């Protein structure tokens, strides 16, 4: 596994299930929305088994406030399965992928109705979805400044719909699976690809390559966005401690989370999640230092995207972490003739020693499912 | 602690007076330095048949008669 | 300033280690007690040991407490505890020092029973496993094996019963990697400590006799280029000349030590003939420069002869050759550096120099001439320069020595000595310049010793008596001065030393105890209140021990015979002082002579176990502070001194035929004696072993026996024969009787060859 | 350790002053260590200072 | 100013935060109210009047003759409490020109009656302060290390392959595992091994082609992509939407090592 980092949030997980008043602004929904996202964090299980340090989130308690947050998400939903904040407000594309983002999380403990979610798609599909760019968006009267974020507006902001868009449909195509679906995905990352060639403002390009994570990971243009954004990475320490994204002058000090660091955070996130898609942890760990920091103390802007990214990272991350944990009894046997040895791979005993294979037959390879990852080479020397 | 001569202490030898006015201990054991006699693998008898031989010392070993026994008649 | 105290500890604690921390208090009068400890850092939470200490003129006021760090009560985990807490209480003063600790703490001497090794081989290998005390560590051990391509090939872990880690056999893979293989050994879980062994894996045949090629030297200067003389010899490994050899002489140029080949020579390619054991070979180097090459001058020549060597057995199949990998041409054919040498001057005593005239080829000159010219300053930079005196180097050392007479009011000497061999020039004469410098006592008050030096080490169980003098305003203050005597990192021994109304002072009367045989140190100290201030005055000397083991584990074969008979029944006997375990081996001289530059197993053993010495040099410092740094030593004092300011810096001043069996381990009840044959191989076998006990190691004296008959024959079947293929196999017979004979082999072999 | 109080209402028109001190300080013994080091300049010169 | 220390950043924070607690407990505000106009100001622990010309004694008390102007009064009262973080998430407080109350004409309060802050909440479990400075950060690309351990540098992968695990640096004895890229496959020993002398084993392997993308032409429709990728042989349809052609096929197949396509330009066609 190499390195492991302690990130983790703080006792503050209790205040983000307690968050600020749910009501207007669509407040419950930067309450709630950040309680599903702390559920899926406690959820990778160290937060209830090993959380006695801090008060533990009761489970019933959790999944209560879950539950109310599910009534919430669905009491916005537009009627045509669209989404508003404002009950007689315009369809948002953007809110919608961030809903479908949400319910996709959910799932992993409570299913939202599958129906609704593929009707949702449909809709947001078929209404929206132009041949060059995608998922224009309709005309509400303002994004909520707290609930969304600023992306460049200056330049061709459908870049920035279209990643998000992709990124909800990635996020519910595993519960609603459509061909049209994944045709319509397939345009989209082939514009945001071809469109992200130009560098434009590194937090777009952050978030493309983040979408282009969820798809393609091994496109040589995609691999080549990568290798620009690893060009942009500001680092600290010639073996880099730290590893993060600056724009716009961005380095102007700042006492209090703002707009700036929000784009930040958010960019920083993005190049975090497409490199946990990557599975590079020698090259995720100096990011996640950083992540800790909480430099820009509060971070962000305190927006509900950035903190919402952040956890994802995080989470993302801890995951990883704990797959590539070694733990494979990997048994190697002949085909026809019996077997011949069963390795114990473990984090102590990881190298078991060279077999030579004597027997003149078929060699079949196996293990237990285990965790992490190995590798095993036979060589076969003969004469001529 | 440490074990009597010719036995070897296994776990951790220490022990520590706690505030209880109690020793912790250290889950130890102790075993003998002499090799015990190896398990029969077959009932091949040790004419020396003793319960235990140091290290290096010498054992002497046949099966019963007309089986060729398998293996040196000494493990050391 | 007069109630002071010092205690002084160890640079480093040994994690685990049992160390002796001693307590000196001065000026007190009503008995009183301290405690020391050893606390967790940075937050004093946790004590790894106490220990409650007396302090009285009973004890003139000193006292040792002895504080272990158990290995498993620090906290362990993914971060080592690097530093820890010293802490003094008392009635009167309480203060805390952070210590460094490590967890090297022991030595792992891995043994393979051979230096190197074909494919279809085992390596029978076991480890030795000692405590930083010699005693037996009885901790479970892993070894990791290394392929010649670094990559790890297996790991296996035994428990120590004994402090011998008997091993399981390790097959030599179905394909090995050819070259030096690697071998790791460490103490499970929580030490540090990592053993190292190497060995060749290579297609080798033994050789059937040793060809040794001799050079007058490893250089050629001016005296040389002209011409260079080599001799070279060969002997059967039962160490008999060879009597009849046909020698083919192939020199080279050469340009690098460590690896090159520069073009072969093709003039004076030198054919001669081997006689007796012995040819002798000359070499013009100058006329097979000038006429083969475009080099033609010495000064084009900062460079180094190659040189291989064929000889042919002149009635027989056996053909063997060697080389030298280099012999260096440069203008200044030797090195110079000082040894045991300390720098810091004594004034008013006399300070010895000794100085070793090396080779290019880091190996010893022997005789040569030498002069030190020397330039002192005593006082407000009044200067005068010293009358330059001559010497010459010791013929086995190359040591030259000198002494110095300097004034009692010398405060630095810089001093150059220079290479004194006439024939060559200042240019081409190796010559240094160095500094040494006074004490620089604070209050005008030193501490000196009479230890005269004295290049024969000491012997064990003798009364060592060491004059001491401190000098000072102060002297009818002082009233006693403190010792402390280090082995490897500990204070091994600590005591006081009273002043005689004499006004003389107790010299150290002690006896040089076994726990000193490896080369030890000795620090001696005060502190004097002065007016009203107080200073710390000390100083430190090296003293080596002589080597004797604690063992002294003596074996020999009882039936002593020049040669055995092969098979011969023998009877060797082992007898000890003590009980003692034994690991035996025998490996046939042959397999020494087959690595091409061989090197012993358990050579320098003792200079290994001697790395646990913390100090350096000879001793002395720039000053308190620097003089216990420099021993390895550090100190919590009052006294208006500190060791914080001197880095950790790492200090390196000078100072059936089998091919091996009896790989055995046995008890020896103080004696036992172990009758066994003999291999049917005809050579001289090394027969060597180790006792292991308390006392510690001990590698007895290396038993040779050679196993010789009037008759034999030997066949120079090479190592492997190409299958379907018709070769040409070549042998001798040897005749050592004093007649000639009819002879003949009848040769017998499977159907599986034809002849 | 600092342990500090606050002024409830300041002392005005020579009424009697707060009179004791408004931080106090106790010697702990810490449980972290300092992570702070000198950040050595690259290149201006460094004063003793 | 406080700029150029080290950990200068991380003091400039701290330091803003304490004016500001600083502020909120020594502002002169929470004073009693000078006569005759005194400007309060607050020294810690008492507060002093600073007088008006025109008045005089030791806090103002007695006017000058000239002075008239009786109770013409008013300063500002100290700052609410922020109040809770309302519909968008924003505290505010405000302070109410009451200490004194205007009066008889005298001015009232100065400035702005009430301040809005949008709340925020450290999120993260942070053991402590960094030290960060103004710049430390300011390298993107460093100067290349220089590498001392003498392992294996990263090796150019062959064409059509990459790294699994892109690494500065390589240990003896590691081996790297090549892959081929989306459309490719790998045939031979994918891996390369790390050398004790920093060469690499470079193994008999190279990526063979697998499959071909949808090809890489500037359009927008006049075209029907059945995939994202391609076998070759396979059919990729150009077709114009009104039948004309701008260059090229109107359908087309990955021949093998490539299309041979058109490099112009797409089928872009008239209409
Ligand atoms: C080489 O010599 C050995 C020793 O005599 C031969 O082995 C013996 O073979 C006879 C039968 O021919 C057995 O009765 C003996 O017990 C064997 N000796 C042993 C096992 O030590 C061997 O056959 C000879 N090989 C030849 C001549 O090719």
């Amino acid at each position: 596994v190499g390195e492991i980092l302690s990130a983790v949030l703080s006792q503050e997980g209790i205040n983000i299930l307690t968050h600020l008043p749910k009501g207007s602004a669509e407040a419950e929904l930067m309450s709630v929305v950040p309680v599903f996202y702390v559920f899926h964090y406690l959820e990778t299980g160290n937060h209830w088994n090993i959380f006695h340090s801090d008060p533990l989130i009761e489970k019933q308690k959790l999944k209560k406030k879950l539950k109310e947050g599910m009534l919430s998400i669905m009491s916005y939903r537009n009627a045509d399965y669209s989404y508003s904040v404002w009950k007689g407000g315009s369809a948002s594309t953007w809110l919608t992928a961030f809903a479908l983002r949400v319910l996709g999380q959910v799932n992993k403990y409570v299913e939202q109705n599958q129906n609704s979610i593929c009707n949702s798609l449909l809709w947001l599909v078929e209404n929206y979805q132009l041949d060059n760019g995608s998922f224009k968006e309709n005309s509400q009267y303002q994004p909520i400044k707290l609930q969304g974020t600023l992306p460049v507006e200056a330049r061709e902001n459908s870049l920035y719909l279209t990643a998000f868009t992709v990124i909800g449909i990635r996020k519910a195509f595993d519960i609603c699976p459509l061909v049209k679906i994944d045709t319509a995905l397939i345009k989209a990352d082939n514009f945001l690809l071809e469109n992200t060639l130009p560098a434009q403002s590194t937090f777009t390009l952050a978030i493309s390559a983040y979408a282009l994570s969820l798809g393609d990971k091994t496109h040589p243009q995609f691999r080549s966005i990568v290798s620009a954004l690893k060009r942009e990475a500001l680092v600290k320490g010639n073996p880099p401690i730290y590893r993060f994204w600056k724009d716009n002058l961005q380095h102007k000090d700042s006492s209090v989370p703002n707009t700036g660091t929000a784009r930040m955070v958010e960019t920083t996130a993005y190049a975090l999640l497409t490199s946990l898609n990557l599975k590079d942890i020698n090259y995720v760990n100096p990011v996640i230092k950083w992540l800790s920091e909480e430099q820009r103390y509060g971070g962000g802007f305190y927006s509900t995207q950035d903190t919402i990214n952040a956890i994802e990272g995080l989470t993302e991350y801890s995951l990883l972490v704990k797959q590539l944990r070694l733990s494979m009894d990997i048994d190697v046997s002949y085909k026809h003739k019996g077997a011949l040895h069963n390795y114990k791979m473990t984090d102590k005993n990881f190298l078991g020693r060279p077999v030579e294979v004597l027997l003149n037959d078929d060699l079949i390879v196996s293990t237990g499912f285990g965790s992490g990852l190995a590798t095993v080479h036979v060589t076969t020397v003969v004469h001529k | 602690y440490t074990c009597n001569e010719g036995y070897s202490l296994i776990g951790n030898p220490v022990a520590r007076c706690g505030e209880d006015l109690r020793w912790l201990v250290g889950e130890m054991h102790c075993q003998k330095i002499a090799c015990v006699l190896p398990v029969l693998m077959d009932g091949i008898q040790s004419h020396p048949q003793k319960p235990f031989y140091t290290v290096g010392e010498k054992v002497t070993v046949s099966c019963s008669g007309g089986m060729s026994l398998e293996g040196p008649s000494a493990f050391l | 300033q007069e109630q002071t105290y010092v205690i002084s500890a160890p640079k480093i604690f040994r994690v685990g280690a049992s160390e002796n921390i001693v307590i000196q208090v001065y000026g007190y009068t009503e008995a009183f007690d301290a405690t020391i400890s050893i606390k967790s850092y940075p937050d004093k939470k946790f004590s790894y040991s106490s220990g409650h200490v007396h302090l009285s003129s009973e004890n003139k006021f000193q006292n040792s407490a002895i504080l272990t760090i158990q290995p498993k009560q620090l906290p362990g985990g993914q971060n080592p505890v690097s530093y820890v807490y010293l802490e003094v209480v008392s009635k009167h003063f309480s203060k805390s020092k952070r210590m460094p600790i490590t967890y090297d703490n022991g030595f792992l001497f891995i043994h393979t029973d051979k230096p190197v090794y074909t494919p279809d081989q085992s390596v029978k290998v076991r480890v030795y496993s000692l405590n930083d005390d010699l005693k037996p560590a009885k901790r479970e051990t892993v070894l990791t094996f290394i392929d010649p391509e670094g990559s790890e090939v297996d790991m296996v872990e035994e428990i120590d019963h004994i402090g011998i880690i008997s091993f399981p056999d390790f097959k030599i893979p179905s394909n090995p990697r050819y070259g030096m293989w690697t071998i790791k050994a460490k103490y499970k879980e929580d030490f540090s400590t990592t053993g190292t062994a190497y060995f060749e894996v290579k297609e080798y045949v033994l050789p059937h006799f040793s060809v040794s090629i001799e050079p007058e030297y490893n250089f050629i200067g001016y005296k040389n280029f002209k011409n260079f003389e080599i001799t070279i010899k060969a002997r059967y490994f039962y160490n008999k000349v060879v009597t009849e050899a046909d020698v083919y002489i192939t020199f080279g140029i050469r340009e690098d030590l460590k690896d090159d080949q520069k073009e072969m020579m093709q003039t004076a390619m030198q054919n001669t003939m081997l006689i007796n054991g012995i040819a002798q070979v000359t070499f013009d180097s100058e006329t097979a420069v000038k006429e083969l090459s475009y080099y033609s001058l010495e000064d084009l020549n900062n460079k180094y002869l190659y040189i291989a060597v064929t000889v042919i057995e002149s009635t027989g199949g056996f053909s063997e050759e060697a080389e030298i990998p280099g012999i260096k041409y440069v203008l200044s054919p030797y090195k110079l550096n000082l040894v045991a040498t300390p720098l810091f001057l004594k004034p008013g005593i006399p300070y010895p120099i000794k100085v070793q005239v090396k080779d290019s080829l880091d190996q010893l000159v022997g005789g040569v001439p030498v002069t030190l010219n020397a330039q002192t300053i005593d006082v407000n930079q009044e200067t005068s320069d010293l009358d330059p005196s001559k010497s010459v180097t010791r013929v086995d050392d190359g040591v030259a020595s000198f002494v110095l007479n300097l004034p009692s009011g010398v405060t630095v000497l810089e001093f150059n000595v220079k290479t004194d061999a006439p024939d060559l020039p200042e240019e081409n004469q190796a010559r240094e310049g160095y500094r040494a410098i006074a004490y620089s006592s604070l209050s005008q008050s030193y501490l000196y010793i009479d230890w005269t030096d004295n290049h024969k080490a000491l012997l064990v169980g003798e009364h060592l008596n060491i004059i001491v003098t401190p000098k000072s305003p102060y002297i009818d203050k002082i009233t006693h001065y403190n010792y402390l005597i280090l082995s490897k990192g500990k204070i091994i021994h600590f005591g006081t030393r009273e002043k005689f109304s004499d006004a003389s002072y107790q010299s150290i009367n002690i006896p040089v105890t076994q726990n000193m045989v490896p080369s030890s140190r000795l620090l001696v100290y005060y502190i004097v209140t002065g007016e009203q201030t107080a200073e710390l005055v000390s100083d430190s000397v090296w003293l080596n021990i002589e080597e004797k083991c604690g063992n002294q584990l003596q074996v020999h074969l009882s039936p002593d015979a020049d040669a055995y008979s092969p098979g011969q029944t023998v009877s060797l006997n082992m007898a000890t002082g003590m009980d003692s375990w034994v690991a035996l081996a025998a490996v046939d001289s042959a397999v020494y002579g087959v690595q091409r530059g061989a090197k012993k197993p358990l050579e320098r053993v003792f200079q290994f176990l001697e790395k646990s010495d913390l100090g350096c040099g000879a001793g002395g410092g720039l000053n308190n502070a620097n003089v216990f740094h420099l021993a390895g030593l550090t100190f919590l004092t009052n006294a208006n001194a500190d060791d914080s300011q001197e880095n950790d810096e790492p200090c390196k001043e000078i100072l059936y035929f089998p091919e091996s069996w009896l790989w055995e381990v046995h008890l020896v009840p103080r004696r036992k004696q172990l009758q066994f044959a003999l291999p049917d191989s005809l050579t001289t076998w090394e027969i060597q072993g180790v006792g292991i006990s308390n006392t510690g190691i001990c590698v007895a004296d290396t038993v040779k026996a050679k196993v010789f008959k009037d008759v034999f024959l030997e066949m120079n079947i090479p190592y492997s024969v190409v299958r379907g293929e018709q070769i040409q196999l070549k042998g001798t017979v040897y005749n050592y009787r004093t007649s000639g004979m009819q002879f003949c082999v009848k040769m017998s072999a499977v159907e599986g060859i034809c002849t | 350790q600092s342990k500090v109080r606050s002024v409830l209402r300041p002392s005005q028109f020579g009424g009697q002053p707060c009179t004791a001190p408004l931080v106090a300080f106790q010697p702990c013994i810490p449980s972290k260590l300092c992570k702070i080091e000198e950040a050595d300049c690259k290149n201006k010169f460094r004063c003793d200072s | 100013l406080v700029r150029n220390i080290p950990c200068a950043v991380t003091k400039r924070n701290n330091l803003r935060k304490a004016l500001q607690e600083y502020a909120a407990k020594f502002d002169p505000c929470q004073c009693a109210p000078c006569p005759n106009n005194g400007r309060p100001t607050l020294s810690g622990t008492e507060c002093l009047c600073v007088c008006q010309s025109g008045t005089y004694g030791e806090n103002c008390e007695k006017q000058s003759p000239d002075y008239k102007s009786n109770a013409v009064d008013g300063q500002w009262g100290c700052w609410s409490s922020w109040s809770t973080c309302d519909a968008t998430y924003k505290r505010s407080r405000t302070r109410e020109c009451n200490n004194p109350a205007p009066q008889r004409g005298g001015k009232r309060c100065e400035g702005e009656k009430r301040q809005e802050e949008d709340c925020t909440f450290s999120i993260m479990e942070n053991n402590g302060q960094p030290c960060i400075n103004d710049d430390e950060e300011m390298k993107e690309v460093d100067l290349p290390e220089i590498e001392a351990d003498s392992g294996c540098p990263q090796p150019v992968p062959p064409e059509n392959g990459f790294i699994r695990n892109e690494k500065q640096l390589y240990l003896v004895g590691e081996d790297v595992e090549i892959s081929c890229l989306t459309g490719f496959e790998t045939v031979g020993y994918q891996y390369f091994r790390c050398l004790p002398d920093g060469t690499w084993r470079q193994g008999d392997v190279e990526c063979q082609r697998t499959e071909c993308i949808k090809p890489v032409v500037q359009e927008v429709l006049t075209i029907t992509p059945f995939q994202r990728l391609y076998r070759i042989g396979e059919s990729i349809e150009l077709t114009c939407p009104k039948g004309f052609v701008v260059a090229g096929p109107s359908r087309y197949t990955c021949q093998g090592n490539s299309w041979t396509p058109p490099i112009s330009n797409s089928l872009t066609c008239e209409k």
